[PDB]
RNA sequence: UAAAUUAUGGUCAAUUGUUAGUAUUCAUAUUAAUUUUUUUAAAUGUUUUAUCAUUUUAUAAAGGUUUAUUUUUGAAAGAUUUUUUGUAUAAAAUUUUAGGAAUAGUUAAUAAUAAUUUAUAAUUUUGAUUAGAUUGUUUUGUUAAUGCUAUUAGAUGGGUGUGGAAAAAUAAAAAAAAUAAUUAAUAUAU
């Protein structure tokens, strides 16, 4: 539990504390074992996990992050229970073994449903068909795999969940020897996550798990990493990243728009990042949680023309081929379509070369939340706009 | 840095107070004209005369009604042409009095002051067939009731507020709503008794008995 | 039938005292006020009693 | 619980009219409805999963084992 | 009623209330005089009794088997000194005689 | 008078203790101390011929 | 109004109380947009006739399609390539200069 | 050794709601309509106690009896039920007729499939499974030319073709050597995109060897 | 100031008496009479003890007059345990006067039981104190009525510091330390 002197960890101390050497670590087996240990808990195991000697705002943000981890793990618990119930129902209605259900086919489903309908059991045939239909979308062993890995990385990030996975009294299944196990599969799994997934903090912040600082610094590190693999000759001074090829490849970290947006002020246009790629200019803006501030956060057409004219003045690029385009990002997370549009527009990367440069992009399945409709309307009116030519 | 506290609905809505020394001066016309000066025709798009909502979430859930609304950012405010009529005690009392005095004079439109509990009572009267229609219903200050007539005389015969003196209000229990549904030993869907629930929904006496609720009684009309 | 609260109060009075209430308590009695003092010479400085004053806190 | 001591000392239970005599009067009668004629196959289908929604457990509550 | 009484508000009309009293007096207090629905159970004991919380009796074929009412001469008071009547507390008191008849 | 009067089916299909709502009965902290000490004294009674 | 809706307690008279709204607006839409509630088969057909001929007609919605639709399992591992690529990207340098 | 649903909040409102005088009627109706019961011998005995206790039985009670007779292939039991439903004028549903059609088709009772198919041909909207039991009855007697007429009768009635219908009709074109009949059947499977069974694949390879119709038309 | 969009390709209504409950008689109902009925005349036996004593036996009436109420740690219950120890002394709240003005053994603090001190103290025109009337009480009566109109549970700073508690100068039971009697009805006159 929480002790006097426990502290929340950043990525550096998670990397340093869980730095062990492992060879051929099973991701799915240790993932299922750690989640089986998690699902066997009660709600009282989640109570005393906040470290006491902290200010109240930091304790509130830690409580919000732990509540988010708890509700996402409970959602995956009920999803896994539904998965096991559907697999057991299919193996009981059909008569096939349980381990070969996941490798079955749709022709096999048609044959088994026709066999059940021939015997006169239309209810069991409808149950088998509906269980297989809701099993084709959820039945993979790696379904929410990046989200579950980010949940376990967040449980390591809290710092108070590391001793909750060991010192259990178990029985041997074949000899019935009551013993106490000191093996910690959570530490081995977090060590393998830190060793293999070098950008697990970027996926952790992009999925909306970080409640303290958000995903903006992870976005800057992601864009700097994607600039270092495309320009390949990169100098980085403070908040300015530049390629030295003569062709303009510039990333400028202007300001943080969460503190820059004064509530009750009349100032049109506050951006976060400015990316100059060749002749193109992108104003990368992270939207705010205030819907009365999103209309003030995007710059005017005259302001974008002034920024493009300043680019023509400073970089010496002629104003015949100069294009400037706004880019709006979701406030608390970063969905898959936003990252795809960021790779398409800013860095001029298609899907195949982005999957070659970034391996974890294919299994990233974050989408826009349905309850935020005004942001989706603003992003539809913003991202479908033509490049403003000076 | 110490900041001044916004006190009252005029400072919280951000009134300019352009007229010297007067805080109770009406502001909607000047602000509407300044907001019409704020908008511009963008060339490579302007707004329409339909009403607007300031947020995309404020659009109506009906797909047919959503055709009559659009999304304006800060131009959705200060909508309307009619102003607050003057010369009583309660807006429900004035809303009953103007309809009662204009149904005797055989007029087509009555300009009544638009509050939350007024336009809901008007919507309930329009549902039951006592009101032919409305003009400028999205105006948050005053709207026009287009009255209904049939073969010379008015459809609305008697319209009376619940606060008959204009001061004392009443809170109806669901027992009172069941009394108003079965009054004088008959089943009453004829005389419409309207109340306002705790959820600020303006509900007649039939739907209040249907879901076993009460409310603050506003007016009766038949 | 749903009995009211007065049935429960009558039940409490029956279980306490053995009976609910003796009858004939109204009697329609003519309570007549007989004055004694002079016209404007009542022996009080603020409230001058000249009628039958009811006695009771909540009734 | 009702009891009736007979004049020969026998303790017996009460009859149905004897049990209903201690309540308020119920002076109506139904001459139509016969409960074995109820429909049970098309719309009236009580499911065990609906009774499993209350989640009656012996480890979480031990009143049934105590009785 | 105050001391020793479960009545919380007037039966039909009341002065204007705010807050939880407004939600209580109009929606959430007990009401046994409601002929359609009994007073509600807390969560989650209302979902599984949804089909039982409507109406009073499903029959509507109730052949009345009691004594017939007397229309002339109409007796105002029915007060009897009884010996074996255990409902004699409930059978006395002024009650409103309003029914189908 | 009310010779044939029936009640709802919900009254005879309900389970036990399902009508009780959660009421937060607050009290004084001195009353909290008094009731806690009284319950702790009643629990710790020695088992004689009276307990 | 009709007069019997003003004095009698029957429940579809509650339909007479509200204003006239469109049947495409009150009912939930489909995949193409607004749809009449009598144009979807599951609404107009009663539930006691949805057993024999209904699934015999709608067998093609579930068990008909191309070879990639019918002969490809969808419950396999969808993240093995990323796992192998990250393992070989961790294995091959094996050093921090 | 208990009724699976006892009472107190599980029985509908219009029946009074757990009338304890009819507690045996509530327990008997759940044994009659038990979807997990597979003993056909108990299902005939459970009808005789509902007949004695005066329990009203609709078509769902007889469909649960006819369902349990198909895995043991009790063709005699399926006809005594339909005799009783005709005796009391309780019309069987298409699922119930398809159970008695399948119970008589798997017992090689071809004469009894055809007389129970003709009883419900014009009145009931029969299924492709109901047509399939007539196909299996014709093919059991060597009526492979007559089994193709059942496929033409199914096409005339508007009943669509399922992959088990193509499995047995292509087998009927093997002995009858009706290569022109299987030309329309094989073109219909590709247009409807059905999965071909293993018995339907070998039926197409035998007829493409004899008639050589797939090679001259380039359809594989 | 949108300008009458054209298979009119579906009409055949309503009523089978099954009900979401304050409903109004300016002349009728409540009061006394045409009618009441039936009695009652005090002057009195609670009991056990260790004997001129001691143990048990705590709300009669009139008078005077109250904005309000309840629970003993102590006696009993009551136990093979035991300290006169087992949290009783408190709060909110709501009275009336046809001719409306001042009040006080006084308010708070306090190393102060049992106040030699301090203070710019306390109540009252949002109605006090005194004087009058005065037990209160969704229990009564009436009505369509959140209106009007009635009441009889009680308590008792100088009689005795006894007793756990003054409630003690008189009550058809509340059976009061050996089963007095316990079938029934009068249960009192007698
Ligand atoms: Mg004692
Ligand atoms: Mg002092």
């Amino acid at each position: 539990h929480a002790t006097y002197g426990a502290v929340p960890l950043t990525h550096s101390q998670v990397t340093s504390v869980y730095a062990t050497d492992g060879g051929k670590v099973d991701e799915l087996g240790l993932l299922e074992l750690v989640e089986e240990r998690i699902f066997s808990w009660k709600l009282n195991k989640w109570e005393m996990r906040i470290p006491p000697n902290l200010p109240n705002d930091q304790k509130e943000l830690i409580r919000q992050e732990q509540e988010n981890l708890k509700q996402i793990l409970s959602e995956w618990r009920k999803c896994f229970g539904a998965l096991n119930a559907d697999i057991l129902q299919i193996s009981s209605l059909t008569g096939v073994p349980k381990d070969v259900v996941r490798e079955k086919n749709r022709t096999w489903l048609q044959e088994e449903v026709a066999k059940l309908r021939w015997m006169g059991e239309v209810n069991k045939a409808a149950l088998l068909r509906d269980a297989f239909m809701r099993l084709e979308a959820f039945g993979s062993r790696d379904f929410m795999f990046m989200e579950r890995l980010c949940c376990i990385y967040g449980l390591a990030r809290q710092g108070t969940f590391d001793e909750a996975f060991t010192n259990y009294i178990t029985e041997d299944p074949v000899t019935n020897d009551i013993f106490v196990d000191e093996r910690n599969p959570f530490k081995e799994l977090v060590a393998h996550i830190v060793r293999n997934y070098s950008q697990i903090d970027i996926i952790y912040d992009f999925l909306g798990f970080n409640y303290s600082e958000g995903y903006r610094s992870s976005l800057r590190r992601y864009m700097e990493y994607l600039q270092c693999k495309t320009a390949e000759n990169v100098r980085a001074s403070g908040r300015l990243v530049t390629g030295d090829k003569g062709e303009h490849n510039i990333l400028f970290d202007y300001c943080v728009s969460r503190e820059s947006l004064v509530s009750g002020d009349s100032c049109q246009g506050i951006i976060d990042f400015l990316y100059i790629n060749g002749n193109d200019v992108t104003l990368i803006i992270i939207a705010s949680d205030n819907p009365w501030l999103r209309n003030r956060q995007l710059p005017h057409r005259r302001q974008m023309e002034g920024i493009a004219r300043r680019v023509c003045f400073v970089l010496g690029i002629p104003p015949s081929e100069v294009r400037i385009r706004n880019l709006l990002l979701p406030p608390t997370y970063l969905d898959k379509g936003s990252i795809v549009r960021l790779n398409d527009i800013v860095f001029r990367l298609s899907n195949e070369q982005s999957n070659l440069l970034i391996p974890w992009l294919t299994n990233y399945n974050k989408e826009l939340d349905p309850k935020d409709v005004d942001y989706t309307a603003l992003a539809k009116t913003t991202n479908e706009e033509e490049w403003l030519t000076l | 840095q110490g900041h001044r506290l916004l006190h009252g609905k005029r400072e919280r809505e951000g009134s300019l107070f352009a007229v010297a020394n007067d805080v109770k001066r009406d502001e909607r016309l000047l602000r509407q004209q300044l907001n019409a000066l704020l908008e511009e025709e963008r060339m490579p798009t302007p707004l329409v005369d339909l009403p607007g909502v300031e947020r995309r979430r404020d659009l109506p859930a009906d797909p047919i009604t959503r055709l009559f609304f659009q999304h304006k950012g800060d131009h959705a405010l200060y909508y309307g042409t009619y102003d607050k009529p003057s010369v009583l005690y309660t807006p429900i009392y004035d809303f009953c009095h103007r309809i009662r005095e204009a149904t005797e004079q055989r007029k087509r439109f009555v300009v009544v002051p638009s509050t939350i509990e007024t336009r809901g009572c008007a919507r309930v009267m329009h549902d039951h067939g006592l009101v032919a229609g409305f003009r400028d219903f999205h105006n948050d200050r005053a709207f026009a009731v287009e009255l209904k007539y049939f073969q010379g005389d008015s459809t609305i015969n008697v319209i009376e507020p619940c606060s008959y003196d204009g001061r004392t209000e009443f809170e109806w229990s669901p027992k009172m709503m069941r009394r108003l549904l079965n009054t004088h030993g008959i089943h009453n869907r004829l005389v419409v008794y309207i109340c306002r629930t705790a959820d600020n929904r303006i509900i007649d006496h039939i739907h209040a008995v249907k879901e076993n609720i009460g409310g603050r009684g506003l007016m009766m009309v038949h | 039938p749903w009995w009211n609260f007065q049935t429960e109060h009558r039940q409490r009075c029956v279980l306490m005292y053995g009976g609910a209430r003796t009858k004939n308590t109204h009697n329609a009695n003519h309570r007549v006020f007989i004055k004694k003092y002079k016209r404007n010479a009542f022996p009080n400085r603020t409230r001058h009693h000249w009628a039958v004053s009811m006695t009771g806190v909540l009734s | 619980r009702f009891v009736i001591r007979q004049p020969d000392g026998t303790l017996r239970s009460a009859k149905m009219s004897e049990m209903r005599a201690w309540y308020w009067k119920e002076e109506w009668a139904d001459f139509r409805f016969w409960a074995p004629q109820m429909e049970w196959g098309i719309e009236n289908t009580p499911s065990q999963e609906q009774y499993q929604e209350h989640v009656p457990d012996t480890t979480d509550a031990d009143f049934r084992k105590q009785r | 009623g105050g001391p020793g009484s479960p009545v919380r508000g007037p039966g039909y009309y009341a002065p204007p209330m705010e807050g939880e009293h407004q939600r209580g007096y109009t929606a959430e207090w007990r009401d046994l005089r409601n002929p359609m629905r009994p007073p509600e159970f807390p969560t989650p004991w209302e979902r599984k009794y949804r089909q039982y919380a409507r109406g009073q009796h499903p029959s509507y074929d109730m052949v009345y088997a009691g004594p017939m009412p007397e229309i002339f001469p109409m007796r105002r008071d029915f007060r009897k000194p009884t010996r074996w009547d255990f409902h004699d507390i409930e059978k006395q008191g002024k009650y409103r005689t309003s029914g189908p008849y | 008078f009310r010779g044939a009067d029936t009640y709802s089916v919900k009254y005879c299909e309900q389970g036990r203790y399902e009508y009780q709502r959660y009421l937060m009965i607050n009290r004084f902290p001195s009353e909290y101390k008094k009731h806690f000490l009284s319950f702790l004294s009643n629990i710790r009674m020695s088992s004689g011929s009276a307990t | 109004k009709v007069p019997h809706s003003l004095i009698y307690n029957i429940y579809p008279y509650l339909e007479e109380i509200r204003r006239r709204k469109g049947m495409m607006a009150m009912h939930p839409p489909g995949k193409d947009g607004l749809l009449m509630p009598d144009r979807v088969v599951d609404n107009r057909l009663p539930d006691h006739l949805k057993r024999g001929y209904y699934d015999d007609v709608y067998w093609k919605d579930f068990f008909a399609g191309s070879d990639e639709h019918l002969n490809e399992p969808r419950m396999g591992l969808r993240g093995d390539e990323m796992r192998r690529r990250l393992e070989e990207a961790q294995t091959s340098p094996a050093p921090t200069t | 050794m208990h009724p699976r649903l006892s009472g107190q909040g599980v029985f509908p409102r219009y029946g009074g709601g757990w009338m304890h005088q009819f507690g045996h009627v509530y327990a008997l109706q759940q044994e009659l309509l038990n979807a997990e019961a597979n003993n056909w011998f108990r299902a005939m005995e459970l009808w005789h106690t509902a007949r004695h206790e005066g329990v009203a039985m609709n078509v769902s009670h007889y469909t649960n009896i006819l369902r349990q007779c198909v895995p043991p292939t009790a063709w005699e039991a399926s006809l005594m039920v339909l005799k009783q439903m005709r005796r009391e004028n309780i019309r069987p549903d298409v699922v119930g007729v398809g159970c008695a059609l399948a119970a008589c088709a798997d017992a090689n009772r071809s004469e009894e499939v055809e007389k129970v198919f003709s009883c419900f041909s014009g009145k009931l909207k029969l299924d492709s499974i109901c047509y399939l039991a007539l196909i299996k009855a014709k093919m059991s007697r060597g009526g492979y030319a007559e089994a193709l007429a059942v496929g033409r009768e199914q096409d005339a009635d508007g009943v669509p073709f399922l992959p088990h219908t193509y499995t047995h009709l292509l087998e009927a074109a093997e002995v009858a050597d009706d290569g022109e009949m299987a030309l329309e059947l094989a073109r219909r499977m590709s247009s409807e995109q059905w999965p071909v069974s293993d018995r339907g694949r070998e039926a197409l390879k035998k007829l493409s060897t004899r008639h050589h119709w797939e090679e001259v038309a380039e359809y594989k």
